[PDB]
């Protein structure tokens, strides 16, 4: 009865999101073509959190496509799983984004953003008690890093009370694909800080590693990171969906992980990741799930959590479990490493259970975890930027279509506070 | 180094485990008091 | 043209040596540092077992 | 009670013991110490 | 409750090492795909020792095969019984030792010693209560003798209150097979005399006698000798997985055996061994498997104990006996061949029973001793080692690769104090 709605913007965007739709379709039990043809009768329960039915049990999801081109609608179409989305709901432009913050967001987000605050209002008055809004978007691009955030402006407008969950990829050194990454992402986070409530935050490389180490995987593609992280984004709300021994709310999530208002971006990680080749060796069991959690070889985004401090974290579980045997894993992991959490908190982590797990699974969890160790992140990008803006590199694209160099200094001044707030919160 | 280290710490270790165990038997200081009082 | 080349593969070797070199300087402080800090160590142990 | 006070004073003179007994330990460390020390700076010569 | 991990080191330890689990699975009632298929359940009522259940009654050892050739844990995998192993603790380099121990030690040992220490701290971490590690090794190669070196050093400076039963088969001159390998064997012990608790003796060339005198074999390959080695590596430890009427760990076994604080250098035997024609043709009674047991060319030794005493010895028996049998046979041994025993030490020997035979057998003993005929072999490789060194013959793989002269000295003076402890206490 906690309405929950998806926004997809950009190409890696648009991906993300048929793949999350993929994962929690199977899983609720609706198969291609729309209808309900699940076994269990406990999935019907939620499905309107997620789905509406039309007529005639053809299920259409509760999503807003958004982009510039027809090129990433004819992907999501395309793609399986494509027949769900409703028709309505795939608002495009003509023109491209062209990687440029200022197309994305100023010029081009004029014409677009109003015409899809119509189908965003439409929903939100077809769905009947929000809880929030989950937006899964890009960084380093145009649609998602620009057009995406003055959308996070106009529905943070709209609707003050409402959380947001904020599933975004960074750009990265290793991972480079693009040339004008700092620009774009350093004008994003600006807005981001000030706007989102939990700011899910991702990459490329630690995804390329996790499908090296943990899964063991030959040739991992875009179709295998998007897979994982719709698992995590489905992870993220089996609470809402499913009923469990202590449900964990959006509002708990953010209320007991959040310690200062501006302090909100999360990291996060998955468990458990096993390679099929020895997926009959290990043992599916709390201790082994804590143990895979708290490693910085699992954990989906760039940071080495162990040159930080946690200042908080939680642990969603699955399963049929006992919260005795979770807690005491949780207070020992706590009690073995005080230096790795801050000094005036008691009991940094909080744990939920659910007694559904995932399907193809028997127990399974989720680590959502605000560190200190995330600044290094931001670091990296604005000593990027300040090396490319020095000698004003590339800047004409953006003070070519009414964008002047005070946003840039502004933005850089902003990235430069936070994460200053970061270090020294240790 | 470290191991001579370890060594070391086992001993105390061992010498901590002599001391409890001595106190548990002997007690199961305060009796000499009454004692001679009675 | 191969001067040019050469004396670019032999700056870029010289700045490899280094890079080994420092590597093993900061391996050795670091030994060195863990070494002073075991006596340190030993000494607490002295200190307990009396 | 009146004579416990004279034991707590036994007590106090099993207390000037134990102090007796930790400078005793204290120089005997303190000489380990220096050995520890002059074993090591040989080591390194060599 | 109690714990043993097994760790395989080079070619010869794995391969002794992939026997033992053969015969030890069998001897728990588990087939090679790992799912037990047996009749009674005296075998899993403590199969916990050396098993862990993954997924339903899937049991996979708990052994860490290690090595710096691919080409052998391929051999051992498509081996039979190879399966049960987890994929995970199959570690391995690309480069080979290549017969010389300071690549054994120092290059690649180093390189690879940070990562095997972690699956050995998983498999240490696992359990509930570890009483020893077992260490199956040669003492004339490179990843046999510096790599086992070093990994056991290593575990030393992490659990210094646990015992190692180190199985070293020694390089014997007669069988030997490459040409440095004194240089190996001086270095090696050198290190086994100062960390591993129990190494145990083991010499090709005397396998080759047992296996020519006893078994009457026409051609026996390594699978034979492997087979004797596993099957009294199986034997030394059923105190544990089995019920006796006396029962007796590995503590009391070492506690019992070494007197002085660095004589731990076992040699052994085991019995019976027949031949398939002698099989029908013989008594296995109690005084029949005791003079078998102290018959001289049974114990698996190049060094003929008659040519010392006997510092202490020890018996373990298996099935259903009678102790007053055991001890007054021990005692007559005694008696009757007093010159050969200890004058210091009253009842130089121990016994011990367990009420379970390894299967087919329906009567087995295994004998451990302590003698001073050891100090035989020894000096049997230091005349070798001091003849190469004397003219520095192929000492420049070595002294190039980072070891300078004075430690080959260092390594002769350690074993010759060795090898005169034993002179000096006979
Ligand atoms: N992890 C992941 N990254 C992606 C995927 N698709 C695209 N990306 C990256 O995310 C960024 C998305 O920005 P972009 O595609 O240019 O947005 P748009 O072209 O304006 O719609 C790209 O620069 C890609 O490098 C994907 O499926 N998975
Ligand atoms: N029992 C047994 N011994 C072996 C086998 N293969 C080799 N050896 C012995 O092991 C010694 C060689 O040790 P090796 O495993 O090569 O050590 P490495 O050179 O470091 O890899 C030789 O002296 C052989 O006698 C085998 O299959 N079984």
């Amino acid at each position: 009865m906690r309405e929950i709605v998806h926004i997809q913007g950009g190409q890696c965007g648009n991906q993300i999101g048929a793949k999350f739709w993929e994962v929690v379709s199977d899983e609720h039990g609706i198969d291609p073509t729309g209808t309900y043809h699940g076994d269990s009768d406990l999935q019907l329960e939620r499905i309107n959190v997620y789905f509406n039915e039309a007529t005639g049990g053809r299920y259409v999801p509760r999503a807003i496509l958004m982009d510039l081109e027809p090129g990433t609608m004819d992907s999501v179409r395309s793609g399986p799983y494509g027949q769900i989305f409703r028709p309505d709901n795939f608002v495009f432009g003509q023109t491209g984004a062209g990687n440029n913050w200022a197309k994305g967001h100023y010029t081009e987000g004029a014409e677009l953003i109003d015409s899809v605050l119509d189908v965003v209002r439409k929903e939100a008055e077809s769905c009947d008690c929000l809880q929030g809004f989950q937006v899964c978007h890009s960084l380093g691009g145009g649609t998602g890093s620009g057009m995406g955030t003055l959308l996070i402006s106009k529905i943070r407008e709209e609707y003050p009370d409402r959380m947001m969950l904020t599933f975004s990829v960074v750009p990265s050194p290793k991972v480079s694909d693009t040339v004008v990454e700092p620009y774009n992402a350093t004008l994003s986070v600006h807005q981001l800080v000030e706007n989102a409530d939990e700011c899910m935050v991702l990459d490329n490389e630690a995804l390329y590693d996790i499908c090296f180490r943990t899964l063991k995987l030959t040739t991992p593609t875009f179709g295998d990171l998007n897979h994982l992280i719709s698992a995590v984004m489905s992870g993220i709300t089996c609470c809402l969906r499913f009923p469990g021994q202590l449900n964990a709310d959006l509002r708990k999530l953010a209320v007991n992980l959040i310690p200062f208002p501006r302090l909100h971006f999360f990291m996060v990680g998955f468990t458990p990741l096993t390679s099929r080749g020895s997926q009959q060796y290990r043992a599916l069991t709390v201790p082994e799930l804590t143990q895979q959690m708290w490693d910085a070889k699992n954990m989906m985004c760039a940071a080495d959590p162990r040159h930080g401090r946690y200042l908080t974290a939680s642990a969603l579980f699955r399963g049929r479990m006992s919260t005795k045997e979770v807690d005491e894993q949780m207070l020992n992991v706590q009690n073995k490493n005080s230096s790795y959490f801050v000094e005036w908190i008691p009991n940094n982590v909080k744990s939920s259970v659910c007694d559904i797990p995932p399907k193809g699974l028997k127990m399974s969890a989720t680590f959502i975890g605000n560190s200190t160790a995330i600044q290094e992140m931001f670091k990296r990008v604005s000593e990027q930027f300040t090396a490319m803006f020095r000698r004003k590199a590339f800047l004409h694209w953006y003070t070519g279509e009414g964008m002047d160099e005070m946003e840039f200094t502004e933005a850089e001044s902003n990235m430069n506070d936070l994460v200053s707030e970061y270090q020294q919160y240790q | 180094i470290t191991l001579e280290l370890k060594e070391r710490l086992l001993r105390c270790e061992k010498l901590q485990a002599k001391f409890e165990i001595i106190s548990a038997k002997h007690r199961g200081a305060y009796y000499v008091i009454k004692a001679a009082q009675e | 043209e191969d001067n040019f080349n050469l004396e670019g593969r032999i700056m870029g070797d010289l700045r490899a040596m280094e890079e080994e070199a420092a590597r093993l300087n900061s391996q050795i402080e670091e030994g060195r540092g863990a070494k002073r800090d075991t006596l340190a160590e030993i000494v607490e142990a002295e200190r307990q077992i009396m | 009670l009146r004579q416990r006070m004279i034991e707590e004073w036994e007590a106090k003179e099993w207390e000037e013991r134990e102090q007796e007994i930790l400078s005793i330990q204290d120089k005997r460390l303190e000489l380990l110490d220096n050995a520890l020390q002059v074993r090591e700076e040989e080591l390194d010569d060599e």
